């Protein structure tokens, strides 16, 4: 049966996917902070398999840290688009979400999802650290529930 | 037959991996993805202009430096020769003046990288 | 705590130990129980090679003693 | 001395890397000559046969050479035993 | 017999090398007062097969600018050079017995680093040059103390097969006549591999990802591989030069067990050492091993030849 | 009131230049770091175990926003 | 087919030869060198020489490394050619295959060729001696007399080595 086949592998891409999430190296305000202490021994995100590095070539997620500024929207943009598929965006912060505190500024971006696609909100001016991994293990969650394999077979 | 026959294992299996990574994964190419990274902001020329070596001198030295092992390397079986009394001299005379090449490139600047 | 990490270690031990302990096992098979004859030098392989026509199935490792001397 | 001696402590404080390699590269050179044996390792080299030992033929007036590999007469290493 | 012998040998490698990812995340984890992996299986025994399913199903990047050819080339040359590394390492029997299986080593680590410059080359973009340099660079650094090193050390064992060091040490481990030789050879395999403090090809908080910074997915995953695949590798080579194991013929496997156990404790090392120092400038790296190492090393290695002569212990040609 | 972070001159006596070429040769120094983490290895983690476990908060935390009844 | 081993060989060090011959950007003149030093190992280590086929592959490896080094700082343009890119570099590549082809498939053919000067085509191992089985390396052996019978020698490349310090130094002090 073809069906319980492409519905297995659908959870073994899945798995392998949400348990090595590599975020980008990638922070832009003061949310940056708080996805440092993340990393901190508290959480050790690293304890769930999400490991941060540095090139977009190796990166699945990107968490928008930050308030985004018009200056620096084309630069996310460009790091977004070299991340390889499948990629994520997590918009952390309000500044992120819908600008936030400047959201009525002639130069901030009201909010990332103008620019990129957005896969989780975490709410928060920051959002604790323990926000954020709620966020990222809600992504996690996201993913498993991915059916790319299932619709394959079905087109 | 034992030796070419791991190599070409060895080889044939890292290939075989990269087939499978570029046969497998679904691709969604487009410019902007394949455009080269520089921190978000296009690069400022061409990464083929002239990369200015500072240590064009010590690299020229290694070339000198790299050919005294050839020379050394054959010591151990040297050991073994009767002749024990000049191959002890020549011996440590290839690695004196080794060794005063390297003083002497050491005391005129010449490991000291271009400013 | 600490003495978590050792699980890792443990496997990536077993990893390590598996070519050495295979190569062994299987040297001994392909020599009829012995060591993998040793050829450094010329000398060896000659006799290696007067081992192969001696032993008459055209195997160096078929050892002939006094059985065979008439 | 005094000068040089001033050297010495200066150069330990400064370049101990280089003061090593100078002192090792001195013994090299030197204790060579003053090791007692230094003439062994000539003697074993020379002790061991690479080559087969061709006879020579018995013209009948070679009393110091072995008729046989186990007679008394020929080198003797039992002074490499003892070693 | 023979093919089966080799699958026996890369596949437990490859198998090792996913699981060292582990012991180091785990390893830095603690030494950094956290866990790391602990979710994705028990203990993380899973993590390294999540991330190596995660890396092959990812989309690969040929860029743009990037000369494709070359591109391609270089990951299949480090992991297949990687390999072609473990082939005459006596555990206690090698796979390929070689006369010259030191020689060997050395050319083969030299070929390896063809791996980085064309990458970064081929890659046609700043940081990744700016890597690659930086290798050609640590290449010069090394390679020549390196040889010598060995060398000092060869004049004790009198040849240049690796299993003659398991007799050569049959008494007493290496390390004791030679620690300062030792001292030096173990730093100098840190920059063979491009280690911290001297992992300066990739230096992440200055080149992002330095020579590999335009790759992804499953080329990136062979350069990885690669890397680890040379870092335990490495640190066999130095157990079988400094640390031999006895061999017992009749027991093969006991001597396996207390080599494996210290190539697996001097890996570990690796992992300290990543764990507690800052990184070196790579001018700096040059300097410590042109004005420091190396005027050691050709100390000792005059010291070396004259220390059999004049002692009468010069070891057997064969 | 200050005080001075890096103005002092080292011993040239002939015991504190031989410990410093010991400490340069022999690399104490760098020992001594290896010391460090070394004990930090076996120190319990600081990790907990979200979401099992949670950070500790107090009653002023400022969270997501709720209108209220008599 | 494997007692022709040293002729594939040969083979291909021409190949690598007409590589870098041709003179593309010498990042690719460069790969085509250690080619052909891989297989003049290969070579040399056929006919008995283990430590000479090593020793010129280990020399060549790190003599093009520093090549590279010098080729992206005084020896790159914006587009570095490659074979296929500039009509010169292309026709001295595809001559020499060509001639390479050429006599190789005539001398396989009649087992012999005539190319200027008459070689046989039998196969190196026919030349091969017969009759060996000493308990040494007959190379290892002539290299070793470096150091006993080749005084003179090591002076002379001792020296003219330390003499190559001082004279690169003196000529990239501008
Ligand atoms: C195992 C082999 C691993 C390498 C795999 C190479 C193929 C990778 C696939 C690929 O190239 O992408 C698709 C690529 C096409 O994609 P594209 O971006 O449209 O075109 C790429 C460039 O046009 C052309 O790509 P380019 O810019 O890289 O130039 C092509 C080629 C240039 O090739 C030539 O100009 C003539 C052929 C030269 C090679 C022959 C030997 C040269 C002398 C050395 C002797 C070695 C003999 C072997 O460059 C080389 O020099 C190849 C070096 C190969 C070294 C092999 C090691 C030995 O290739 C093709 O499908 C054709
Ligand atoms: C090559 C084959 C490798 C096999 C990998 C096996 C994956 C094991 C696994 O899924 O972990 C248990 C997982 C753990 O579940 P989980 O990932 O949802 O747990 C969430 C995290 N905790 C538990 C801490 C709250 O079980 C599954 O979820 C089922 C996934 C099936 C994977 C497809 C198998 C085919
Ligand atoms: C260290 C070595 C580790 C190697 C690990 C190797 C991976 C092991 C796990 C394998 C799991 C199965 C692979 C599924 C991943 C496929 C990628 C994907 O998600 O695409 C989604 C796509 C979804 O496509 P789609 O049609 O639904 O829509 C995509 C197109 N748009 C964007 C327009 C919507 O799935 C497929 O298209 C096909 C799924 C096939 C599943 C069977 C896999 C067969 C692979 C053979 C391919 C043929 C080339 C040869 C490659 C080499 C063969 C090994
Ligand atoms: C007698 C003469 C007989 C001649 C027989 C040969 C005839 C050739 C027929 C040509 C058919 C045209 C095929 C076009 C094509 O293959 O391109 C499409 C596809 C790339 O995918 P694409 O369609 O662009 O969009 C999805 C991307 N993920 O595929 C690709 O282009 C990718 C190709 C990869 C390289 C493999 C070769
Ligand atoms: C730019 C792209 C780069 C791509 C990289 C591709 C991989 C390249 C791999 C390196 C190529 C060089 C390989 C040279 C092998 C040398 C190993 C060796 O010296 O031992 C091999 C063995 C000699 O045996 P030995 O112990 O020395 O003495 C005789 C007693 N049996 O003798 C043998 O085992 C037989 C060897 C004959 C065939 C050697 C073929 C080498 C030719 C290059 C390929
Ligand atoms: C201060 C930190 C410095 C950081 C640098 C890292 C250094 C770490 C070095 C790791 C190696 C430690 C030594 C390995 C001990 C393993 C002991 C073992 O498993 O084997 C037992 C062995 C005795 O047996 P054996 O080696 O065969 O005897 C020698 C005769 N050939 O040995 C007996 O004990
Ligand atoms: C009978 C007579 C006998 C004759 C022979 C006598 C010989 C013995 C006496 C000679 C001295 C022996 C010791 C020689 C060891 C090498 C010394 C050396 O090179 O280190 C010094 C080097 C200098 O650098 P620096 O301190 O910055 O300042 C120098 C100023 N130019 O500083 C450095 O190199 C620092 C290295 C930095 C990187 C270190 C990262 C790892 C640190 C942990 C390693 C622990 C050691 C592990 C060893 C394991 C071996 C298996
Ligand atoms: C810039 C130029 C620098 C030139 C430097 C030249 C350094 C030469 C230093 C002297 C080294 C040799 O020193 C010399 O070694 C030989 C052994 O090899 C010793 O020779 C001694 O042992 C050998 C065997 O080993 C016996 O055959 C010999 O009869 C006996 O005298 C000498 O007793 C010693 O005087
Ligand atoms: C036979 C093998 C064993 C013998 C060792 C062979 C190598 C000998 C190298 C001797 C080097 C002597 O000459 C060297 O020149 C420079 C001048 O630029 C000196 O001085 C310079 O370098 C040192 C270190 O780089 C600096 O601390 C110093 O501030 C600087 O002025 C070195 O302190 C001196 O060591
Ligand atoms: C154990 C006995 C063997 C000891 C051999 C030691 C030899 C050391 C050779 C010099 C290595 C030191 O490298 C460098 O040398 C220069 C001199 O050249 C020293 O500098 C020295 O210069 C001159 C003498 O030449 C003195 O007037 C000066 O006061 C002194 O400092 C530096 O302190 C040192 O940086
Ligand atoms: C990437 C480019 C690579 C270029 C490589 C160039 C290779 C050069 C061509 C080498 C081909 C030599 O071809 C070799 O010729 C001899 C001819 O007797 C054949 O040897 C033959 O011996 C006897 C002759 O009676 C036959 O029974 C046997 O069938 C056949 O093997 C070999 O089987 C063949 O392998
Ligand atoms: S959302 Fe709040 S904490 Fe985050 S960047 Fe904006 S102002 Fe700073």
């Amino acid at each position: 049966r073809g069906e319980y086949v492409v519905a297995k592998l659908d959870d073994l891409i899945n798995w392998a996917r949400r348990s090595s999430l590599w975020p980008m190296t990638f922070g832009l305000a003061c949310c940056a902070v708080e996805m440092m202490h993340m990393a901190a021994p508290r959480y050790d995100m690293d304890r769930f398999g999400v490991v941060f590095r540095a090139s977009p070539r190796q990166s699945d997620v990107m968490i928008v840290a930050g308030t985004l500024t018009n200056k620096m929207a084309p630069a996310l943009r460009k790091v977004y688009d070299q991340m390889p598929e499948p990629r994520y965006v997590v918009s952390m912060g309000s500044c992120a979400n819908g600008g936030g505190y400047y959201h009525y500024s002639y130069s901030v971006v009201r909010g990332c999802d103008r620019i990129v696609p957005v896969d989780i909100y975490v709410p928060g001016c920051p959002p604790t650290a323990e926000a954020l991994l709620y966020g990222i293990l809600q992504l996690q969650k996201k993913i498993k529930r991915e059916k790319r394999l299932r619709i394959w077979y079905r087109r | 037959m034992n030796l070419m026959l791991a190599l070409l294992t060895n080889f044939t299996l890292a290939t075989l991996l990269v087939i499978i990574a570029f046969w497998l994964p679904q691709l969604n190419v487009y410019s902007e993805k394949t455009s080269p990274y520089e921190c978000g902001f296009d690069p400022m020329g061409s990464a083929r202009l002239p990369f200015s070596m500072k240590f064009f001198l010590v690299a020229i030295t290694f070339l000198l430096f790299d050919l005294e092992i050839a020379l050394l390397l054959p010591l151990p079986w040297a050991s073994q020769t009767a002749n024990l009394n000049t191959m002890l001299t020549m011996a440590l005379f290839l690695i004196i003046l080794l060794a005063v090449s390297l003083a002497y490139e050491w005391t005129q600047k010449g490991l000291e990288w271009t400013e | 705590m600490w003495f978590e990490v050792l699980p890792g270690i443990a496997v990536m031990g077993v990893c390590l130990f598996i070519p050495g302990m295979a190569t062994a096992r299987i040297h001994r098979f392909s020599n009829g129980g012995k060591e993998k004859r040793v050829a450094h030098y010329p000398y060896q392989w000659y006799l290696m090679e007067r081992d192969r026509r001696v032993s008459g199935v055209n195997r160096s490792y078929v050892s002939k003693g006094l059985e065979n001397i008439d | 001395a005094e000068r040089v001696a001033a050297f010495l402590k200066n150069v330990w404080a400064k370049e101990p890397v280089l003061v090593a390699s100078f002192a090792i590269a001195g013994l090299a050179v030197i204790l060579p000559t003053l090791s007692p044996y230094t003439k062994y390792s000539l003697m074993i080299n020379r002790a061991t046969p690479y080559n087969y030992p061709v006879p020579l033929r018995d013209d009948g007036n070679m009393p110091d050479v072995p008729s046989h590999p186990q007679d008394p007469q020929g080198p003797s290493l039992e002074w490499l035993k003892r070693l | 017999m023979f093919m089966i012998n080799i699958l026996m040998l890369i596949i437990p490698i490859l198998l090792a090398v996913a699981f060292l990812t582990l012991v180091e995340r785990k390893v830095l984890g603690y030494m950094q007062l956290r866990k790391g992996p602990n979710v994705v299986g028990p203990y993380g025994l899973l993590q390294p097969i999540a991330d190596a399913i995660k890396l092959f199903i990812k989309e690969p990047l040929r860029p743009a600018t990037s000369s494709a050819s070359m591109f391609i080339l270089a990951p299949i040359m480090a992991l297949g050079l990687a390999l072609t590394m473990w082939i005459p390492l006596p555990m206690p029997y090698p796979l390929i017995n070689m006369n010259l299986g030191v020689l060997f080593m050395l050319a083969m680590s030299s070929l390896a680093v063809y791996s980085i410059l064309w990458s970064g080359w081929a890659s046609n973009s700043k940081y990744a040059l700016i890597g690659a340099l930086r290798a050609v660079a640590q290449t010069i650094s090394y390679e020549v103390t390196l040889a010598i090193i060995l060398l000092s050390v060869l004049l004790m064992s009198g040849s240049f097969t690796l299993s003659t060091l398991i007799t050569t040490q049959e008494q007493m481990w290496l390390i004791l006549p030679a620690w300062p030789l030792a001292m030096m050879w173990f730093i100098s395999t840190l920059a063979e591999t491009n280690r911290a403090p001297f992992d300066l090809t990739e230096g992440e908080s200055e080149l992002v990802s330095g020579f590999n910074v335009e790759y992804a997915a499953g080329p990136f995953a062979l350069f990885f591989m690669a890397e680890y695949a040379n870092i335990i590798m490495m640190n066999i080579f130095t157990a079988i030069l400094f640390l031999g194991t006895s061999h017992n013929p009749h027991m093969p496997e006991l001597y396996t067990i207390n080599f494996t156990i210290k190539s697996l404790l001097l890996t570990m090392s690796f992992l300290w050492i990543r764990a507690s120092y800052p990184r070196f400038r790579y001018d700096q790296l040059m300097h410590l091993l042109w004005k420091n190492f190396l005027p050691l090393t050709l100390a000792l290695c005059m010291w070396h030849v004259s220390l059999p002569i004049l002692t009468s212990g010069i070891p057997p040609q064969t | 009131t200050y005080k001075y972070v890096n103005l002092r001159e080292p011993s040239m006596d002939m015991k504190s230049v031989t410990d410093r070429a010991a400490q340069t040769l022999l690399w104490t120094e760098l020992i001594r770091g290896l010391g460090m983490t070394l004990s930090y290895l076996f120190r319990e983690p600081a990790t907990i175990n979200y979401p099992f476990e949670k950070g500790p908060l107090s009653p002023r935390f400022r969270g997501e926003h709720a209108l209220r009844r008599y | 087919m494997m007692l022709y081993i040293v002729f594939i060989l040969s083979v291909i060090f021409v190949m690598g030869f007409v590589g870098f011959s041709s003179k593309p950007s010498p990042i690719y003149g460069g790969l085509g060198l250690i080619v052909s030093g891989g297989v003049g190992c290969g070579i040399v280590l056929n006919f008995g020489g283990s430590f000479l086929g090593l020793m010129v592959f280990l020399i060549y490896l790190g003599g093009m490394m520093v090549v590279f080094g010098y080729t992206t700082a005084m020896a790159t343009e914006q587009y570095p050619e490659i074979w296929l890119s500039n009509k010169a570099v292309l026709g001295a590549f595809v001559t020499g295959l060509l001639m390479e082809f050429f006599m190789v498939y005539y001398v396989l053919k009649d087992k012999e060729v005539e190319v200027v000067f008459e070689f046989n085509g039998l196969g190196d191992w026919v030349i091969y001696d017969t009759g060996d089985s000493g308990f040494f390396s007959e190379e290892a052996m002539g290299i070793a007399a470096l150091y006993s019978y080749g005084t003179w020698l090591v002076i002379v490349t001792g020296w003219s080595l330390l003499i190559g310090v001082v004279v690169i130094m003196e000529i990239t002090r501008g």
